[PDB]
């Protein structure tokens, strides 16, 4: 059902369609409803085959691979696919607006976080659209949520939860959200951490609001009289004729579930309270599952290569090494930058191997702080090594200088 | 004068035809050296000394697979922790200990993360309150008004340092993440419920002396972990230190001010002939040339003769061996 | 001579050292002024492309928003005023003997970047308007130097401002227009209905030469002398607004009214422009647009006019009898390249 | 608390039985005072097979 | 040592005979002297006498220089 909802919405959204193009946008709306929640890659080159027998068996075409596919409403007025270069410059100058705009972060856009940017977007865009987010720490989950919600005008609530905080403070932020998003029609794009789940308790509330649209605990008695009193003057306001009790209360749990979406980030999904809150009954049935995971070795050369590529590093002779096509990452070794990049990629692997991670997820902040780290500090010392060799040689050369001037008096 | 002033460059002349010849080969290794650099800056802040050196053998394995050159004699120290670091990290109270050097300078060369400190002997919070002096403020993060203090201390611009690092209160998450709005020459960052400016002065540390103890993932993730763990070197050169300081007094201290008077030679020696360098780079002269090279004659002296106590030093080192292995 | 439309191809291409932020024409010399987001302020003659006239580093940061005016007196030159993010706006002078930039004085209180400014003579008296992220909406005099009003009509902060006689109108970034009287500095009326924030708000103009939005309705409106309101948004829509009539005016009890709304772009609207019964405007997609004011259809489609977005536009002020307006139309981009358009 | 106090100020042994009833105060209140009179001894009794008493606790004493 | 300048910019590329470049950005990619400089982003190429040739972008957004690849 909801394959069928997303070729709706993309059909009614969309331009003129051709056979290739439906097969295709039904291929993009497969991808996201069956395919987002697999953790493998192996499965997910199981799902690729899939969708080609299945194509090839039922609808008798270009490449479906879950990059291949980018459709997106962002370049145009209605969905459609869009190229993959022209999308990386508008998403690149879109976020360099908002770091602009909001907080200045120095990230680097690859193909993969622009297929996440396109998706979260999808899922943005629905009515009763929640998101769950799970992938290693630092991959770029609620920076990209954030970005994502800017560019569709949703306004950014993060609940500040911290230590020696009980209820009433979760209680008192959703409740002020609630009502943001009720009574001053504001669009809110709700994100919840794992870490922001203190005790079971919020995630009850949070169950809560998933599966209904409002939480019964925080309206009741004398603050319901309130609700009643201010949502009935704000339909005053607007102008519509509601006087029951019913009604008045359906329109409020329509326009929470208009406009609120709730987005969770969680990081490692092998933990007691992340398990619960994974399967959770409502949160799961709710929420649409975008299992990120750790960094691919194509992602973590990619960006790896978009950092060291405006350094001065290539100032010597190169032999290109005679190595195995498994071991090479990158494109085939043409200067030292890949070499580079292949062994920052080697040595996060072998050190992650060596540490005994199992099965949890890789953060690949060590391999962004080893880049920047290292960005720096080959900088530093090529500058340092020019001066002092410029004021040895220099030196040698007004020594000389003086030497030959005696010589010749 | 010009003709002493050629006659005495001789050695001058020479050390700076061989750093001209050896130029191309440092330059050849200059990548592989900063790549180990950086691996150092950013994995081996919380590994022992036997889980560094396997890593290291692997990275040497990996660096020389794809045939890029670096020191074969490598190492840290000598390449990262300059001599005015060391002689302010060794006075403010610091160990000897090459462990505790390479964990000092990983600590204070991380000017992009805030550097988490595992330190169960409580010596490195005296040791960087040494360093800093009087602008240090503690807090912790199990005491009332913590907030109110590191907001103060935020827009004073003081260098805060946090104990108890295992009890993470996250609403520091922005100061830990980097996440701030620049307004205009002014820096801004929302603490809590209000932003907050940022003097540009202040630095952040996290203390904790409690090993195997809880850091949440968002913590661990953006955080330059150190682990400061005493080990054998450190506890034979503390016995050593002990047991001559409780057996002869005096002569420990002569050894002691020998050391510092020998190493703040060295430091003389190297600014007086980076003084030499930069001078004759901006060219009277001769005669201040004549002075800088008496200087540094008389320096050389004072080593030759200070270098008359070492067979006694090394002689009490192998009796104590045993006694330091037990 | 009003109904000019530009031809299919460019004349000729400015190149500048970064993108390009505001562009303005002279009124009287075939001269245009391009800013740049390095903080450097160009001068490109219409003929000899080749080398800039003159070119000064007065910021540190990107400059955002410029405009010139030919200054007149009863009893005589070119004020050039340059915004920044610099915290500072500068005012420059134009000569027209050696041609080259002299800087006259810098004005300072604004407490964040300043994004847009206003100049207008008004009984032989310039004064230099100014919205900025602070807030607030600051006035700065061309000769005294020294602020006269200042007030905070949005709860958000303001983009861009425009100026009619003593009225002043302004979007911000809570999608509202607020038209607020600037010798008593009170609001007059608010604005809703759009979703996103005003990229560029500017007041219509009465002119007499029918075009339905530049002609007044009644006579008190006529007495006013302002009835509509154009503004463009990142909602990929240009909106005509209606001013009610108010009551130092009073305040009638308040609302605006959407008379037009425009549509067709394929990504943020950031500059508009007025001329005769044509509307040009620019986007990020890439492209120019050309709307009637009559029917509200778009008649020709720039596309792909640079290589990467559009930043800015203008037109020569035909309301204006002081100014003539001259078939010469310029653009600015963000791929680093001016576009001028020639006969 | 208070007993600790005012023994730190004027002098008197002091004996904590069970602290393992109390570990939050134990890990809290009596970690920031041993951290931070002469005739002052404190002494715990604990369980060898109770909980796991915190590390710089038991390490300062 | 060599004079060269932007096709399109109002940038005077200067090399000095000591090695040294500067755009009236300034960096000392060359430790001996240049002989003659070429321009072709934009694509700096420097030779000197060291044996060694240093390719150099100039990127105009930051007013710096960067170098790409070296021939040696
Ligand atoms: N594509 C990217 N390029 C560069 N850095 C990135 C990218 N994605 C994430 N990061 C790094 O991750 C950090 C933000 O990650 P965040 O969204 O906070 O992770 P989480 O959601 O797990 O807390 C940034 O500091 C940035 O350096």
């Amino acid at each position: 059902t909801r394959l069928v909802r997303g070729v709706y919405t993309a059909i009614n959204t969309g331009p003129r369609q051709t056979l290739r193009s439906l097969i295709r946008l039904w291929a993009y709306e497969a991808w996201r409803i069956f395919a987002d929640r697999l953790v493998g890659v192996k499965e997910k080159n199981s799902f690729e085959q899939l969708l080609y027998e299945t194509v090839d068996k039922y609808l008798p075409l270009g490449n479906i691979s879950s990059t291949s596919l980018l459709f997106s409403g962002l370049l145009s007025l209605d969905f459609k696919e869009v190229n993959k270069t022209d999308l990386v410059n508008f998403i690149e100058e879109r976020f360099k607006t908002f770091c602009d705009e909001e907080l200045e972060v120095p990230m680097v856009i690859h193909e993969s976080m622009v297929d996440h940017i396109l998706r979260i977007d999808r899922a943005l865009k629905q009515v009763q659209g929640h998101m769950m987010l799970i992938g290693a720490s630092r991959t770029g989950k609620t920076i990209l949520t954030r970005f994502v919600a800017w560019l569709n005008g949703l306004k950014i609530v993060q609940p500040k939860i911290h230590r020696h905080s009980n209820l009433s403070d979760f209680d008192m932020i959703l409740k002020k959200a609630i009502s943001d998003c009720s009574l001053k029609e504001s669009r809110t794009c709700l994100i919840i951490d794992e870490s922001n789940i203190l005790e079971t308790a919020f995630l009850e509330r949070m169950n809560t609001l998933l599966a209904n649209a409002d939480i019964p605990d925080l309206f009741q008695g004398e603050e319901y009289d309130k609700l009643l009193n201010n949502l009935r003057n704000k339909t005053r306001s607007l102008g519509l004729l509601l006087d029951t009790e019913q009604e008045l209360y359906d329109w409020f749990v329509g326009e929470i579930a208009k406009n609120l979406h709730v987005v969770f980030t969680i990081c490692d999904p092998t933990n007691n309270k992340s398990s619960a809150m994974i399967s959770s009954p409502a949160l799961f049935n709710r929420c649409i599952i975008n299992w990120m995971g750790d960094w691919d070795t194509k992602t973590m050369s990619q960006v790896a290569n978009n950092m060291v590529d405006v350094v001065p590093m290539e100032f010597t002779d190169f032999i290109v090494p005679e190595v195995n096509k498994e071991l090479v990452f990158t494109e085939p070794i043409q200067t030292i930058r890949d070499a580079v990049v292949n062994i920052l990629i080697h040595f996060d692997r072998n050190f992650y191997q060596k540490m005994k991670v199992g099965v949890n997820p890789r953060s690949p902040g060590y391999f962004i702080d080893g880049l920047r780290a290292l960005v720096k500090l080959v900088t530093a010392k090529y500058q340092d090594l020019q001066e002092n060799q410029r004021f040895v040689n220099v030196g040698l050369e007004k020594l000389n200088e003086s030497v030959l001037k005696v010589n010749e008096l | 004068r010009s003709i002493s002033l050629v006659k005495s460059l001789t050695f001058e002349k020479e050390r700076w035809l061989n750093t001209t010849k050896q130029f191309s080969k440092t330059s050849q290794e200059l990548i592989g050296n900063c790549i180990i650099s950086s691996i150092y800056e950013t994995y081996f802040g919380h590994l022992n000394e036997r889980e560094r050196g396997d890593m290291l053998v692997i990275l040497k394995r990996l660096l020389g697979k794809f045939a890029v050159k670096y020191d074969v004699n490598y190492r840290f120290i000598d390449y990262l922790v300059t001599l005015d670091e060391k002689m302010k990290w060794l006075e403010c109270g610091l160990d000897k200990n090459d462990y505790f050097l390479e964990n000092m300078s990983i600590v204070m060369n991380s000017q992009d993360a805030v550097p988490f400190l595992l330190d169960p002997s409580s010596h490195m919070i005296t040791v960087i309150s040494n360093y800093y002096g009087n602008k240090t403020v503690l807090l912790s993060f199990l005491e009332e008004g913590f907030v109110k203090r590191l907001e103060n201390a935020v827009r004073f611009g003081s260098v805060v340092i946090i104990q108890d690092g295992e009890f993470f209160d996250p609403i520091i998450s922005r100061l830990i993440s980097r996440e701030f709005n620049h307004a205009g020459n002014r820096v801004t960052v929302e603490i809590g419920d209000h932003e907050v400016d940022v003097s540009g002065d202040f630095k952040l540390f996290i203390h904790s002396c409690d090993p195997s103890g809880d850091i949440p993932i968002f913590l661990r993730s953006r955080v330059r972990l150190v682990h400061f763990v005493t080990n054998k070197e450190s506890i034979e050169t503390r016995i050593f230190d002990i047991t001559l300081t409780e057996e002869n007094a005096e002569m420990q201290r002569k050894r002691e001010d020998l050391i510092k008077l020998n190493t703040e030679y060295r430091l003389k020696l190297k600014n007086l002939e980076k003084r030499l360098l930069e001078e004759l780079n901006n060219s009277e002269l001769m005669v201040t040339l004549n002075n800088l090279k008496k200087e540094a004659m008389n320096i050389e002296k004072k080593l030759s003769e200070s270098e008359e106590f070492f067979p006694q030093f090394d002689n009490l080192v192998e009796e104590y061996s045993i006694i330091g292995k037990h | 001579v009003l109904k000019w439309i530009p031809r299919n191809l460019p004349s000729c291409l400015i190149n500048v050292e970064s993108s390009v932020t505001s562009v303005k024409l002279h009124p009287n010399l075939p001269i245009v002024f391009v800013a740049t987001d390095h903080g450097k302020l160009y001068a490109f003659d219409l003929f000899n492309y080749t080398i800039p006239l003159a070119s000064l580093q007065s910021h540190t940061k990107a400059i955002t928003s410029m405009d010139v005016l030919f200054t007149n007196y009863t009893n005589n030159y070119l004020v050039i005023v340059t915004a920044s993010k610099d915290l500072q706006i500068h005012v420059f002078k134009w000569v027209s003997e050696e041609c080259k930039f002299q800087q006259i004085r810098s004005l300072l209180g604004h407490e964040h970047i300043v994004s847009a400014v206003k100049i207008w003579q008004k009984n032989n008296d310039v004064h230099i308007a100014s919205c900025s992220r602070d807030q607030t909406v600051k006035i700065w005099d061309f000769h005294n130097g020294w602020s006269l009003k200042t007030f905070q009509p949005h709860s958000q902060w303001v983009r861009s401002i425009d100026v009619l006689g003593d009225y002043i109108i302004s979007g911000s970034h809570d999608t509202t227009l607020r038209l607020t009287h600037w010798p008593s500095g009170n609001g007059l009326s608010v604005g809703t209905g759009h979703e996103f924030p005003i990229e560029k708000v500017k007041f219509i103009h009465f002119i007499e030469d029918e075009i339905r939005f530049r002609t007044p309705s009644t006579d008190r409106y006529k007495n006013w002398g302002m009835q509509y309101c154009v503004s463009a948004s990142r909602d990929r829509t240009i909106k005509i607004w209606e001013i009610p009539l108010p009551t130092a005016p009073i305040p009638n009890p308040s609302n605006f009214r959407c008379v037009l709304t425009l549509k067709g772009h394929l990504s943020w609207v950031r500059d508009i422009s007025i001329r005769g019964q044509y509307l040009f405007s620019c986007a990020d997609d890439k492209s120019v647009r050309c709307w009637d004011l009559n029917t509200g259809q778009c008649l020709h489609v720039w596309e792909k006019l640079h290589t990467g977005f559009v930043n800015c536009l203008d037109l020569d002020v035909d309301f204006d009898s002081n100014v003539t307006p001259r078939q010469m139309m310029v653009t600015g981009g963000l791929d680093c390249k001016s576009n001028v358009f020639m006969r | 608390q208070e007993e600790i106090s005012k023994s730190k100020i004027e002098g008197g042994w002091i004996l904590l039985q069970n602290i393992q009833m109390s570990l939050s105060w134990v890990k809290t209140y009596l970690h920031k005072h041993v951290e931070e009179h002469e005739k002052f001894k404190m002494f715990m009794t604990c369980h060898l097979t109770g909980d796991k008493l915190p590390a710089p606790l038991l390490q300062r004493t």
